């Protein structure tokens, strides 16, 4: 498989493609402030600092929030540009593909500042998936046969 | 390397073995197992503290010995620790170093041998 | 904290069945989009 | 073991992995304060270099 003991050959072309699509996103909100407790009022503004999670081996002084579906990210930030000395500590969110976080990483919901909506946040020292890509892989026989 | 200590020295070289160094994070140290008379020891130059910097390297190499050979003009060098984040009543920021690694029990330096 | 998949070949290059190359060469993915948002 | 008399060969592999492994961490906190003497208070704050 690795001498040159083998006949010249000039016509590679791409014979086949497999792809592990990520087709479905999640999102992490990661603001720097306690989203789950209360926040004052246009006036009476209360600005809690965050608290901080670990994943992956990584203390973030932010709180990042889950979001497995965009509707729900949605209500959040939009119920969000109601609070401006909040919002200003967002870091930002970020997209992600699907599933590469685990349930047992995460809070069960909580009522956000009052309020009607809830949030889950990242860490209880968790770790991702390391998912494996199953459909780029290619077994031995799965492999020739393609 | 499941070579016969007696009679097989001479070859370790570099066609027939081969060695490298590595901290998964991109740093390298490429082994002419040629050039070790007769051992593959590693020893490291390490500093703390003020600056942190590991460089370990192997000893030796490619001395006619016994002199210092290369020293650590060739070695893997290790030093983008990572800096833990904090807050106050204001985030400064952490440095991601080789934490993730660490949580899979592989921060470290490894050794391949072909 | 850091958002970074690196995918790789397992045992890659390895005369089984150790690590291979494990993850020193891989396809690393890691420009991933943020939102944007407005403030008063 | 230097000179280039040697049979063709073509088939190295990885054949064995040794790893020395950072396995337990030490932390430096470094800041520029006396941390070992005393800090005032809110309102009466001592700053210790």
């Amino acid at each position: 498989r690795s001498n040159n003991d083998v006949l010249a050959t000039s016509t590679m072309r791409v014979h086949a493609i497999k792809s592990e699509l990520f087709t479905q996103l999640e999102y992490i909100l990661t603001i720097g402030a306690n989203l789950r407790k209360s926040f004052g009022t246009a006036e009476k503004p209360k600005f809690p600092s965050s608290s901080g999670s670990t994943h992956d081996g990584i203390y973030n002084p932010y709180d990042m929030y889950w979001f497995n579906d965009y509707e729900s990210l949605k209500e959040v930030m939009d119920y969000l540009t109601g609070y401006p000395w909040i919002q200003q500590s967002i870091k930002n969110v970020t997209i992600i593909p699907s599933g590469f976080i685990k349930q047992e990483s995460l809070n069960d919901h909580e009522p956000v500042n009052g309020g009607d909506l809830s949030v889950r946040k990242l860490g209880k020292q968790g770790v991702s998936n390391q998912k494996d890509f199953n459909a780029i892989s290619l077994d031995y026989q799965s492999l020739m046969f393609t | 390397l499941g070579l016969n200590p007696i009679n097989d020295k001479h070859l370790l070289r570099p066609n027939i073995v081969t060695a490298e160094l590595t901290d998964y994070a991109g740093n390298r140290l490429p082994i002419d197992l040629s050039l070790i008379e007769t051992n593959l020891e590693f020893d490291s130059f390490v500093t703390m503290g003020a600056k942190n910097e590991i460089k370990v390297y192997v000893k030796n190499y490619n001395a006619r010995g016994n002199n210092v050979g290369q020293y650590i003009d060739n070695a893997l060098t290790i030093n983008n620790f990572d800096t833990i984040g904090f807050s106050v009543d204001a985030i400064t920021e952490g440095h991601v170093g080789y934490a993730p690694l660490f949580k899979q029990d592989k921060f470290g330096v490894h050794l391949r041998l072909g």
